């Protein structure tokens, strides 16, 4: 019987900063235990400041990330060049995703940039296209290592202030874009230690409101 | 015959300059674009004394930023504004977000060349559309049924409406006040009304970015009308 | 295109009036006359075939009177032709409200149906009209005995006494003259015979020129009979009217 | 998940978890299972978490464009049908759906219609929806009164969702409040469960079985 | 005269009288002047206002980031030509990885206005187009008639009083096509064609739009504050 | 299918179809609708150029399209029924969706809607039909009274007339009805539609035809002794 | 949904300094019947575009001729179809990846591993990967089948990154192909010994080899191997 | 292209004329003379062989043709409406009564079937009416012997004998003389054949003449024995000799 699905393993991360925001995905692309691929971006920079990852099953990725530009390509010219704001394309990736309710895009979707106030913002979305605006989202193969991580070292969960003994939690303070990037390059270090399909790069495109820049790093080959 | 979709010798569509000649006849309706808010004011016009004037209902809300106004066979206007509404809500539900006024105007005129042998001739009626949005601010449209829109700071449409437009043409400003326009469209709809106008043969309405769009109460208009009086008898 | 050659069957007159439907009308003035008359125990159909032949089969002839089901007859003014389609229209919509409901069909609903089906090509599809008008009689156990009338523009009216095709006028005002409301179906057996006895364009009135029906509970006991006269039982009719 | 909606004498309490779980994997502690179809309309999100997203924004256009054209606020009754009928045409294609269409208009009062994916539409006083609605509906039931104050029934609203994520394994993170009067509803704030239930513990003495 | 009713009617001469009718619906439209180099191609449009409360009838259209065109005639019809020529120039994109070229472009814009030629019902379209457009051959500048001739020019100008401006750049054509790599020039050179055109108003800051692409410019629209550099 | 426009414009600006249209209002027989403080009443001209006439079983002029509202019309009997059938249709439709009856203004605006679609849809024509449409909307106790016409326009009518010589009727009602003071009773309503069909009618025999709609779906059609006293009360304090 | 019945195996390939070279043997087998013997599965696409199939063989057929008809159409009204607008490997790929992706997205794939292998315009060389799920990969070597377990290890020793490329001359990259054949005719059981291999190359054009085979193959040693055991005879 | 004619072709004049079928009924009037005679044990139809050329072939030219086993029809007017027609008819007995009922359908019944198709050509878009009028006789179990016209209007009469086209007034007026309710078939055919020879002018004999019968059951010409039920059909075409024979007892 021919299986229209497939899945081509990776990892992705995006996180919201104050005024940033970075989407990060690791650029390996594999099928069952062969590497497809150790550089195939995965995360694309998709215009008006909108950066987009549809990790899972490549295909199906390729397909929503290509129509969502086109999207934002017919929205200029049907309203007179409008920038697209991140919660308006957001609201849009869930009619492309929905619309193939009886036959899914098998992907988990991120999308990052900065909200109508400057601020740094992330979506998330399911394979049919429930979303919401998060903070935090890892994605893919290694989510269940990353985001236990990131609840405790972004969030401070279950860390408290010394000396109170659990009366008064570590404050949550804000985080630079160095300080994110380290937590993200420690994620997928992490996760590439103990996870077969993520390694060989990693890519980071960060937004902000001077546009989006790309960042590569080295991952383990193994 | 001919075609319904037959050019003339001087290249125009015979049932898109005869539909214009219908629209002539309607009742007036006119618009006036402000940095504070649009105005539309409409006549009514009833044909007897009997009939109920507030059911006559020639200006319409489209969305909560977006108002209208008619002009015309009044009639054919029910399924443009049927449009409109939905698509003002449609784009809403695809974007989360208010529609540009323009893109509104766009694509009420979408419909106006699908006639043929589709529906079998165009609209005839004219709309004054007039809006808020965050990019271009208070807008007023004429949307025809040739499917051309053009801005307009003020427009008037209707049988009394060279006469009008040649009134606002002198009045208009770009430092106009609401109230200002208020009074201007009541006064330019007084000179041009067969009838001596009233609040019940007479309709105001706003746009406001704060408040929206509102159709104004008779008791509101009443207020209007006996302060244009007094400002005209004051010189 | 082909635009250049259509009549516009579906169209209004400057007076308001449509064309299609109005000559229609004046086709069927030119058909033989058909009268129906409702009494208290019973309705008559009476109508007269057009100049007919001494060499047609008379007998197996059916050109004015058909059977819709076992309670509703019609009468037929017009094309014949456009008569048996709307015949078999209704004689299916009998049937289908009969298996729908497992009750006979009111006379008024199908009278209702058929005449809606007139009207749809007054107005849409841009055909020709049917030239046909009906007069229907028929029981149902709501109200009794009714006739109906209904012509090409679809309108329908409820009578006691009426008549479709020529001479309508001078049919009309002799019914209204001798009809009374507590007749029985006798009487009104001889009342229409004597109309068209008066109102026909031929030299006499002959068995071989009637077609005649009648609508009884003279069946035995609470139901109704439907009975198409023979051409010898015309015969024997016009004999003890005293018309031959 | 759980999800809960009581209705009252100051109107209806709703109250949801946050939890979103993909088998034994927690994928969210933040999810907003009240879903604001408009100001005066408010849904709850159980089951398929897009079928209920997707649908009921879809019914806040819908009842947007009603009272567009008849000028006038639709009824709790008109649009929770119309959502009703919607998934009914999609039925046997797998939709899933469990909530609850609360609003407060001047004919009804206050009104919950529990809506459901095999095409189900019923009218009630307390509705509870999810893996954790029958720890929930026993804190309800025994303590429901027509006459409680907005204050405390907002928070039995706040304590049967607390029992059910105490309880099931797939409930939790916080807790949503709302209360719907007849003005529109108003929003009564996140409350995390893992502060919560030390809190109620200490002020209720509840929860004697777990150390605190 | 009695072959003039619809667009299925040859005359005795062999003339559809439709397509001339619509031809005529451009000569009462604006003018608007095109022209290129080697390097860049430049769109100029005298728009119109209905009067003076009223904005001025934009006149030019984007189709991608390498092409556009300008109207002249019956904006609706610019409109649905316009938005075939996007989903043309977006499926080439697509499907194939590939920019439309312009010739292309403009044998499918022939093509569907045939249709509309050749069929009862139907009518022409009431529009001239002047596309314009940077390819894998450079740069390139079109004149689309609702009859469907498309035709590849060096410079042209359809609407009103366009033969002013046509006759300039047909003097000019030795000067304008040496301007490479200075778009400003070029723009000059098509201000001053269309100004040839001409008569009793001139061009003012919301009168003038104008349109460029090339080599490493992107289709860019410049209206208001941004043409008074030419004025 | 067939899809020829009928209705079109002329050069002046005209829909002839629609106009023609009205011509056939203007020769059905006339009707009226005068609503009172608490009642609506609905006067109908029956010509008295069709006797032998079966009254019980002839299609009334006056049609129920749910318990609460009803309508009448003049113009083509025909085309009437078309619009009838949907109204009703329509009624159920509402309250199936909505669970609430439709308001009056609500089923005019569908009837209205409907006689618009028909004059700018290929290959029909315009009903020749104009309506009066009155009712009270659920759980309210204000009367209703509307009218449509063949182009798609409607309006609300404290009293009106439609059909032949319906200029006589209207110049009646215009002098006669006072909106300060609307008949405060049933029997007030009834006098003074009556009244004004006896301007037009001829006979007050069978011609006239009245039905009066009162607030919780409370609709009864007066008998011929019932209006019969109401023309022989008219008549005798005009011979003053 | 159907079953690949006539089929052929690995095709392999990678990128080198001045351009690409794509290799397939020339089998198509019939389940394990060695049916087919000289089967052509790299059709080239003009003169700067080699486009590499396995699978299905009717599915090929069928692709080759959408291809052939694409070479065809792009010529129509286009005087630059032997120029500035001829078809690029890039064209020919995304169109194929097009294909792929829509046919199985109405279950009804076309069942290939296809590697369109080519040098563009300004010289790029282009390896791209698409097969019946509407996947794409690109990478420096690429192979479909068994060649990807067992060609790719090898030619990843030669291009194990980007950066490789420029230092990998023609006759390393072609040696290191034709090796990889010889594991695959060892070690593949729907292998043949007969293959094509081509080389589209920036400077010197498409130059495209028929009726090669594999050769210096080790099998002496097989002498030596008695029983599986304990067989000392 | 698609047939853009959806409007009727035949519309009421304001006489209230259908003037297409009245046109038909022209192009009747000009037809060859067509007739028929029915007899207490058969019904006899027949026509002139009007052949166009010496040089045709006018026994390829059936104007007399086999409907069912049991029923037969001839025209007057347009040969190739009527050919059309024929087609149409032998199908129309299949596919609305054989299929369904397992037997053959009643004279009356089929007369009914072809009278509908040229009433549809009446009233139907983009169409005219058939140019023939027909004369369908046949037998059936519970009818007996019949005998129908059919017009251009899709109007149809039972008659007891008529005739159609050219000289019909004469051959009407001609056969009102000699019918009687006691005439056997040989009767019938011997009054067809005085009748039919007042139209034709040229040759009068068994190549010029095309007369069938519908009587007796002709079990030589089923084709089969074994089924007792089966008694084989009975139209029968007369032959160019059986004609002959008849016409020197004449
Ligand atoms: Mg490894």
């Amino acid at each position: 019987q021919f299986n229209p699905y497939g899945d081509n393993g990776g990892t992705i991360l995006g996180i919201a900063g104050e005024d940033f925001a970075v989407l990060a995905g690791d650029t390996r692309n594999i099928t069952d235990y062969s590497i497809n691929s150790r550089y195939e971006p995965k995360v694309f920079d998709c215009g008006d400041n909108i950066v987009m990852s549809a990790n899972g099953f490549a295909a199906d990725g390729d397909a929503l990330v290509k129509r969502f530009k086109n999207s934002v390509k017919w929205y200029h010219f049907d309203h007179n060049d409008k920038k697209l704001s991140i919660n308006s394309a957001a609201r849009n990736i869930q009619h492309l995703l929905y619309g193939k309710r009886f036959f899914p895009y098998y992907v988990h979707t991120i999308i990052a940039g900065l909200d109508e106030d400057g601020k740094g913002a992330v979506y998330s979305f399911d394979p049919v296209g429930s979303y919401e605006r998060e903070q935090c989202r890892a994605g893919g193969a290694a989510a269940s290592l990353i985001m236990p991580f990131l609840d405790n070292q972004v969030n401070f969960k279950n860390q408290y202030e010394p000396g109170t003994n659990g009366k008064v939690k570590k404050p949550l303070k804000y985080l630079s874009v160095e300080e994110v990037i380290k937590l993200v390059r420690d994620s997928f270090t992490s996760a590439t230690e103990r996870h077969i399909q993520v390694g060989d790069g990693l890519e980071i495109l960060i937004v902000t409101k001077d546009g989006v820049r790309k960042e590569f790093y080295e991952l383990k080959r193994d | 015959d001919r075609g319904v979709s037959t050019f003339s010798p001087e290249g125009r569509l015979f049932q898109v300059e005869y539909s214009l000649e219908a629209i002539k006849l309607g009742s007036t309706a006119i618009g006036i674009a402000t940095k504070e808010g649009v105005v539309l004011g409409v006549e009514k016009r009833a044909t007897s004394p009997l009939l109920e004037s507030d059911s006559i209902e020639k200006i319409v809300e489209i969305d909560r930023h977006i108002g209208c106004a008619m002009s015309g066979l009044t009639a054919d206007a029910r399924s443009m504004i049927e449009h409109a509404r939905t698509a003002a809500v449609t784009h809403n539900l695809y974007y989360d977000e208010d529609i540009n006024v323009e893109s509104l105007t766009q694509s009420v005129c979408d419909l106006a060349l699908r006639f043929g042998e589709l529906m079998s001739r165009p609209f005839g009626v004219a709309l004054l559309i007039a809006g808020h949005d965050a990019d271009d601010g208070y807008q007023l449209f004429h949307a025809e049924p040739s499917g051309t829109f053009y801005r307009y700071n003020a427009k008037a449409i209707g049988s009394g409406s060279e006469g009008a437009q040649a009134e606002l043409l002198n009045e208009w400003h770009s430092s106009l006040t609401l109230k200002e326009a208020e009074l201007l469209v009541l006064k330019i709809l007084k000179q041009v009304m067969e009838e001596k106008l009233d609040e019940n043969n007479a309709q105001l309405s706003c746009i406001t970015k704060q408040d929206g769009f509102k159709i104004y109460d008779n008791e509101k208009t009443a207020e209007l009308i006996k302060e244009l009086k007094e400002k005209e008898a004051a010189e | 295109g082909s635009r250049r050659y259509d009549s516009r069957t579906t169209i209004f007159s400057p007076e308001g009036r449509l064309y299609q439907v109005e000559y229609a009308l004046e086709s069927i003035s030119h058909a033989g006359t058909a009268i129906g008359i409702m009494a208290s125990d019973g309705i008559v159909l009476a109508a007269e075939r057009k100049v007919t032949s001494t060499l047609l089969e008379q007998d197996t002839s059916t050109e004015k009177l058909y059977k819709l089901n076992d309670k509703i007859a019609v009468a037929v003014a017009g094309l014949t032709a456009d008569a048996e389609i709307l015949i078999n229209t209704a004689r299916i919509h009998a049937q289908n409200y009969l298996k729908t409901y497992n009750e006979d069909i009111p006379v008024e609903i199908l009278v209702r149906r058929l005449s809606d089906i007139k009207q749809g090509y007054t107005q849409h599809g841009g055909l020709r009209p049917f030239g046909v008008s009906f007069i229907y009689a028929g029981y149902d156990d709501r109200y009794g005995y009714q006739l109906y009338t209904s012509n090409p523009s679809g309108n329908y009216t409820g009578w006691k006494a009426i008549s479709v095709g020529a001479n309508t006028s001078a049919a009309q005002t002799l019914l209204q003259m001798d009809y009374k409301d507590d007749m029985k179906v006798d009487d009104a057996i001889e009342l229409a015979l004597k109309t068209l006895s008066k109102t026909t364009d031929s030299s006499a009135l002959t068995y071989d020129r009637l077609e005649f029906a009648t609508i009884r509970k003279g069946a035995n006991d609470g139901e109704v009979y439907q009975k198409i006269f023979k051409p010898q039982e015309i015969k024997d009719i016009l004999v003890k009217t005293g018309i031959t | 998940s759980t999800t809960l909606a009581f209705r009252f004498q100051g109107g209806i309490i709703v109250a949801v978890d946050s939890r979103a779980t993909a088998g034994n994997w927690v994928a969210s502690q933040t999810v907003k299972k009240v879903i604001e179809i408009n100001p005066f309309l408010l849904g709850t999100m159980a089951g398929g978490a897009a079928d209920c997203q997707f649908w009921e924004t879809w019914l806040g256009s819908q009842c947007r464009l009603h009272e567009l054209r008849e000028k006038e606020r639709i009824s709790v009754a008109a649009a929770s049908k119309i959502l009703s009928n919607l998934v009914y045409q999609y039925k046997g294609a797998g939709l899933s759906m469990g909530t609850m269409i609360c609003g407060y208009t001047r004919k009804e009062g206050p009104t919950i219609y529990y809506v459901d994916s095999d095409g189900t539409r019923l009218k009630g006083d307390i509705f509870c929806v999810g893996s954790g609605q029958t720890f929930a509906y026993g804190v309800l039931d025994s303590n429901y009164k027509w006459d409680l104050s907005v204050e405390d029934a907002l928070y039995l609203g706040k304590r049967s969702i607390l029992a059910a994520a105490h309880r099931d394994a797939y409930s939790g993170g916080s807790v949503n409040l709302y209360h719907v009067t007849e003005d529109g509803w108003i929003y009564h704030g996140n409350h995390d469960v893992g502060e919560l239930f030390w809190k109620v513990k200490e002020e209720e003495g509840s929860f004697n079985n777990v150390i605190g | 005269n009695n072959y003039d009713g619809d667009t299925v009617t040859f005359s005795p001469t062999g003339r559809l009288f439709q397509v001339e009718y619509a031809l005529e619906a451009i000569k009462q439209g604006s003018v608007t002047v095109g022209l290129r180099s080697n390097t860049h191609a430049v769109l100029v449009a005298l728009k119109r206002n209905a009067d003076e409360l009223s904005s001025y009838q934009k006149k030019i259209i984007k189709c991608d980031e390498h092409m556009g065109l300008s109207l002249a005639g019956l904006a609706p019809d610019a409109r649905v030509l316009s938005n075939y020529l996007r989903q043309q120039c977006n499926y080439s994109s697509l499907v194939f990885n590939r920019k439309l070229a312009v010739e292309r472009a403009g044998h499918l814009l022939c093509d569907k206005a045939q249709k509309n030629t050749q069929s009862y019902g139907g009518r022409p379209y009431g529009v001239g187009l002047l596309i314009i457009g940077y390819d894998k051959s450079g740069a390139h500048l079109l004149e689309f008639q609702p009859s469907g001739n498309v035709t590849e020019l060096y410079g042209t100008a359809i609407g009103a009083r366009s033969q002013g401006a046509k006759t300039y750049l047909e003097r000019t054509l030795d000067t304008f096509i040496k301007i490479d790599g200075n778009p400003d020039e070029l723009i000059k050179a098509g201000v001053e064609a269309i100004s040839q055109s001409l008569r009793d108003e001139s061009l003012t800051v919301d009168n003038l739009s104008i349109a460029i692409v090339g080599k490493d410019t992107p289709f860019t629209i410049y209206d208001g504050e941004a043409v008074a550099k030419y004025i | 299918g067939y899809d020829r426009a009928l209705s079109i414009f002329s050069p002046d600006g005209h829909i002839f179809q629609v106009e023609y249209a009205l011509e056939a209002v203007k020769r059905g027989t006339c009707a009226v609708g005068v609503k009172g403080k608490n009642c609506v009443v609905l006067g109908c001209e029956r010509r008295s150029t069709l006797k032998l006439q079966d009254t019980r079983i002839t299609p009334s002029k006056v049609s129920k399209i749910d318990s609460h509202v009803v309508l009448s019309f003049s113009g083509l009997n025909a085309d009437s029924r078309i619009l009838i059938e949907k109204a009703r249709v329509e009624a159920q439709s509402h309250r199936l969706t909505l669970e609430d009856p439709v308001t009056v203004e609500y089923l005019t605006r569908y009837v209205a809607g409907v006689q618009q679609r028909y004059t700018q849809s290929g290959g029909v024509r315009p009903f020749g039909v104009s309506t009066l449409i009155a009712g009270f909307d659920p759980r309210d106790d204000e009367p209703k009274l509307y009218q449509t016409e063949p182009s798609g326009i409607y309006s609300s009518w404290s009293a009106q007339t439609i059909g032949r010589n319906s200029k006589t009727v209207r110049e009646f009602l215009e002098k006669n009805y006072d909106r300060k003071e609307p008949p405060a009773t049933v029997e007030e309503c009834v006098k003074l539609t009556v009244r004004s069909l006896l301007e037009v009618v001829q006979t007050g025999a069978k011609n006239i035809e009245i039905t009066v709609v009162k607030p919780d779906s409370d609709i009864v059609a007066l008998s011929s002794e019932e209006i019969n006293q109401y023309v022989t009360q008219i008549e005798q304090e005009k011979q003053e | 949904t159907q079953q690949p019945i006539v089929t052929g195996t690995s095709v392999i390939s990678m990128k080198y300094d001045n351009g690409v070279i794509i290799a397939a043997d020339n089998l198509g087998s019939y389940g394990s019947l060695l049916r087919f013997n000289g089967v052509e599965r790299l059709i080239p696409v003009g003169d700067n575009t080699v486009v590499g199939i396995s699978g299905d063989i009717s599915d090929m057929q069928h692709i080759e001729r959408l291809l052939k008809d694409l070479v065809t159409e792009n010529a129509y009204d286009n005087p630059l179809a032997d120029a500035e607008e001829a078809l690029e490997p890039s064209y020919i790929f995304e169109y194929l990846a097009t294909v792929m992706y829509q046919r199985r997205s109405k279950m009804n794939p076309l069942w290939n591993a296809i590697i369109v292998a080519g040098v563009q315009s300004n010289g790029d060389q282009f390896l791209r990967y698409v097969n019946l799920l509407g996947v794409t990969y690109s990478s420096p070597t690429l192979a479909t089948g068994f060649g990807a377990h067992m060609a790719n290890p090898l030619l990843r020793k030669v291009v194990d990154r980007e950066s490789d490329i420029p230092k990998t001359t023609v006759q390393v990259a072609e040696e290191a192909i034709v090796n990889a054949m010889r594991v695959l005719y060892y070690r593949d059981a729907r292998s043949s010994r007969n293959f094509s291999l081509a080389i589209i190359d920036k400077n010197t054009g498409l130059t495209f080899k028929k009726n090669l085979q594999v050769e210096n193959m080790k099998w002496d040693f097989a002498k030596d191997i008695k029983g599986y055991g304990t067989q000392k005879i | 292209m698609t047939d853009r004619y959806s409007f009727s072709l035949t519309t009421f004049s304001p006489s209230g004329k259908l003037g297409q079928i009245d046109y038909a009924l022209t192009a009747v009037k000009q037809g060859v003379t067509s007739l028929g005679i029915k007899a207490t044990n058969g019904v006899v139809i027949a026509t002139e062989k009007k052949s166009s050329s010496p040089l045709a072939m006018s026994e390829t030219l059936s104007k007399v043709s086999l409907l069912t086993p049991d029923i037969g029809a001839v025209y007057s007017g347009m040969g190739p409406d009527y050919r059309v027609l024929v087609d149409k008819s032998r199908k129309v007995a299949h596919t609305s009564y054989k299929r369904i009922y397992g037997e053959y359908p009643p004279t009356k019944l089929l007369v009914s079937e072809v009278a509908k198709i040229m009433q549809e050509a009446t009233q139907s878009g983009g169409v005219r009416p058939f140019g023939v009028s027909l004369l369908i006789a046949g037998h059936d179990e519970f009818n007996g012997f019949s005998l129908y016209q059919v017009d251009p209007s899709g109007s149809y009469f039972p008659w007891k004998a008529t005739a159609i086209g050219k000289g019909s007034v004469a051959a009407k007026t001609f056969l009102e003389k000699r019918w009687n309710d006691e005439l056997e078939l040989e009767d019938a055919i011997h009054i067809a054949l005085l009748t039919l020879k007042e139209s034709v002018e040229g040759e009068f004999n068994g190549d010029t003449i095309e007369l069938a019968i519908i009587g007796d059951e002709n079990p030589d010409l089923l084709g089969y024995t074994g089924i007792p039920t089966d008694k084989g059909p009975r139209f029968r075409k007369l032959t160019s000799q059986e004609i002959n024979d008849r016409l020197e007892a004449l």
